[PDB]
């Protein structure tokens, strides 16, 4: 959420820049919908869908020790 | 260390307390107009009892199943719980010991069945896999009559149809606006049922079965609607009494955080002024 | 109200010292009417301004410093 | 002799009139002051009171009459106070839906008042 | 992995999870209190109380200090008694019941002396 | 609430030294409770009459540019 | 308003206080759900909508990467522009042709080429 | 408890050379008594006193300072 690319989408091939534009909006409405379910009110699905969206999100995104993975 | 930040922690706290006093005093003119309900009450349920004790204790009159104790084939219970949150103890109290008592004496999924009032026992119940069968959440916070009327008539009606054999009521007793004990109280059988200090022997107009099955289910509604004006009234003042809590805790935090930004704003004045004066040193 | 005001500038090309000089001017200019008889009102527009460039006047000529650099 | 029509919500009448008068579940009945003690329950009809020459009708709705010979205490679960039988039905449609419109309002208000201290808790927690 | 092995590796980072996960909770859990938490964040504080005293242990040097004997604990032991607290094996004893500890046998030892 | 005048009182003319005590009162009551008015319906007259005439009291404490209005 | 004149300057204040409004909804809509707010409020997300898309333009530089030839605006038709929007006027509008669009009646001969 | 006793003083308005050696001053009056095998009890009414006057002996000798301004 708060690292930063500045020329990002130049860098980028098309096959990564056509899917990473979605991957990046709903991380960050995963990352805005997180805030409102540590306690209390136990939110509806429309919502909890991307919730659990967004925790399969946080979940590819993570990796091992020296395992570098290709583009495709 | 880091000054802004400790900062900026101190009016999120400050915004915290702020809400929480809201809350507070909203819950306390909550809790004002559910003690005005709980004794607008009051006129009904005397003279509800009254006539109950005055006719059922009068000359046996043993014949409505409702006076009476039947072998226990079920049990029913009715939980009286708040349907929205941020109440510390209300609801927990009230669910433990709803669930301690039925793994204590039942073991079997049948032999009882739960009546819920709120969303967060129907969602206990529900995530316990529990048989759950009314559901009359979605209450306002000032009820009247109307809306319990109709749980009310079913849950007497599925005792009248021989279904439940007795139940219970489990709520909190709201006793002075601090404590909020959780009680257990028995529907239909009425056996424990007192006399009044004046015994008059009333004229029975139709008959006495027919003044007893329609008066016992009015005495077991007004029986329940009085629970759950009591429920509301503890649930507001359980409600009161945790913001009140989380405004003190939030004002204690405040306190350290205070001590810790005088600490910070000191030492940073201090790191500033000896490398200003450094920097002019080493010029000289 | 250009019929009874005086406005005294000191604006931000100007140096430093015309910067710390113009509150002492204000004053100086009021306390003529101030002991005629008369009742003045002088408008300081950002003393901060005129601390800041007065830290400059000291720091530029070796005055030992304190704290923000204030002397 | 002393006359009070007693809802759960609360009470609607409560004066004293000459001769009040109310058809049970068995039949008609009236009620003089000086009565046995009589226990009738009520159908859903009104229950005249006769003040003079008023006769104010209160429709109870449920029922249940207590007859003392100072102390009738007419036990209602739905009264309207100034009312022929036909209003109860439509008052009770519209504080039906006026009360589901309660339910949803001050529920929706305490999640207003409980994501503003989400909000609030949450830029606590980011602040560490 | 390669060094510590891979049970040892995840019940060390699952431990850390759960530590973390409570750590986040503390300011609600000092302004709100417990009451709040849905259901997953009581257990997860159910087994951080847990974790974060039972990484306490008593030693040889400090029987000077509380006459307590002291204890010294293999590596594989406190493995199995870590994954043991995570799988909920223990919800069951008191908190206190994990201070100052070498191994769960124990643990389990001072909670029945405790009387639970 | 922050501002103040330690000559104040003594300064003012005697017909706002009457007037301007309730005002004081009145403004410092409802800033009080500025922010636990957006939710709340709490109180019927004690508390929702001190934030309508705080609500005026700041409606009428504003002004526009270049237009110094006399004491009187 | 001595500077940009009266009636441009309750025009913007207006815009700012709804927009404002709108931004207080912010958690309101996008956690409890559009259907619940009110009316009066329903009124005022689904103006500022429209307001909030009609301040954007199609600039004369991006005519080499969209096409359309841009716009340059006057004060006064963006004072009329949003004034019109305040008062109701483009309310049976959709929340689409307002984006990028240079003057007030290009709303409209935009809507009548995508529908009503 | 003047019998076994001996009070070094060293007040506030004295200046800080003197509030610097007091604590070496009464460790140096108990050392005496250690070596020839007596028990002795020495208290330092507030060594907070000693390492401010001690900041001060060092400031104005002009050695640079470092967390919260002491040597």
């Amino acid at each position: 959420g708060l690292s930063v690319s500045r020329v990002g989408g130049a860098a980028q091939i098309k096959a990564m820049k056509k899917v990473a534009g979605t991957l990046r909006l709903d991380l960050a409405a995963y990352r805005e919908l997180e805030a409102f379910a540590q306690f209390g009110s136990d939110l509806d699905k429309a919502t909890q869908a991307k919730l659990a969206r967004g925790a399969r999100t946080v979940e590819v995104l993570k990796q091992d020790l020296h395992q570098p993975i290709p583009v495709e | 260390a880091s000054l802004r930040d400790i900062k900026t922690r101190i009016n999120a706290t400050k915004k915290t307390s702020q809400i929480t006093k809201a809350m507070e005093m909203v819950s306390t003119s909550k809790l004002n107009r559910a003690e005005q309900n709980a004794k607008s009450f009051v006129p009904y349920m005397e003279k509800i009892q009254e006539v109950v004790a005055n006719v059922a204790l009068g000359a046996g009159g043993a014949s409505h199943p409702m006076l009476v104790s039947r072998p226990v084939k079920k049990t029913g219970y009715l939980v009286i719980t708040s349907d929205r949150g941020l109440a510390g103890a209300y609801n927990s109290n009230v669910l433990r010991l709803v669930y301690q008592t039925i793994q204590k004496r039942h073991a079997s999924p049948d032999e009882y069945a739960i009546i819920v009032i709120g969303r967060v026992g129907l969602s206990f119940f529900r995530k316990r896999n529990m048989p759950v069968i009314l559901d009359i959440t979605r209450l306002p916070d000032q009820p009247s009559f109307a809306d319990i009327k109709e749980i009310a008539r079913k849950t007497v009606g599925l005792f009248a149809d021989g279904t439940f054999d007795e139940l219970y009521m489990y709520y909190n007793h709201y006793v002075s606006a601090i404590q909020q004990e959780v009680t257990e109280r028995k529907l239909l059988p009425l056996t424990d049922l007192a006399e009044n200090k004046q015994r008059t022997v009333y004229e029975f107009e139709p008959s006495q079965e027919e003044i007893l099955d329609v008066l016992l289910p009015q005495y077991a509604e007004s029986l329940i609607y009085g629970a759950l004006l009591d429920a509301k009234a503890s649930e507001h003042a359980a409600r009161m009494t945790a913001m009140k809590n989380a405004t003190d805790n939030a004002n204690e935090l405040i306190r350290t955080l205070t001590l810790s930004y005088n600490r910070a704003r000191q030492a940073a004045i201090t790191q500033e002024i000896t490398e200003i004066v450094a920097g002019a040193n080493a010029l000289q | 109200a250009l019929d009874y005001t005086i406005v005294v500038t000191a604006s931000a090309s100007q140096p430093a010292p015309l910067l710390f000089l113009a509150p002492y001017a204000g004053v100086a200019m009021g306390e003529y009417f101030m002991y005629k008889g008369k009742h003045v009102l002088v408008v300081y527009d950002d003393l901060s301004k005129q601390a800041a460039a007065y830290r400059e006047l000291s720091l530029l000529l070796r005055r030992p410093p304190g704290r923000e650099a204030y002397p | 002799i002393h006359v009070s029509v007693v809802t759960p919500d609360g009470p609607v009448y409560e004066d004293d009139v000459e001769m009040v008068s109310v058809k049970a579940k068995s039949g008609e009945l009236g009620i003089l002051p000086g009565h046995i003690p009589l226990v009738a329950p009520l159908e859903i009809s009104a229950a005249r009171l006769k003040k003079g020459g008023k006769t104010q009708y209160i429709a109870v709705s449920g029922g249940f009459l207590e007859v003392r010979p100072d102390k009738v205490t007419i036990l209602a679960q739905a009264a309207e106070r100034a009312e022929d039988i036909d209003v109860l039905r439509a008052k009770a449609a519209k504080e039906r839906a006026e009360r589901r419109l309660q339910s949803q309002q001050d529920d929706i208000d305490f999640k207003r008042a409980e994501l503003a201290l989400k909000r609030a808790m949450n830029r606590l927690s980011v602040a560490e | 992995p390669e060094i510590v092995g891979e049970e040892h590796y995840q019940v060390a980072r699952k431990v850390q999870q759960t530590l973390q996960r409570y750590k986040e909770l503390q300011d609600i859990i000092a302004i709100l209190g417990m009451d709040e938490l849905s259901d997953e964040d009581k257990l997860v504080v159910h087994r951080a109380r847990r974790i974060q005293f039972f990484l306490s242990q008593n030693f040889h040097v400090a029987e000077q200090f509380t006459g307590q004997p002291g204890s010294y604990v293999p590596v594989k032991e406190t493995v199995r008694g870590f994954k043991e607290i995570l799988e909920g094996k223990y919800d069951h004893l008191p908190e206190d019941a994990f201070r100052l500890v070498g191994r769960i046998e124990e643990v389990v030892e001072k909670a029945k002396a405790m009387g639970v």
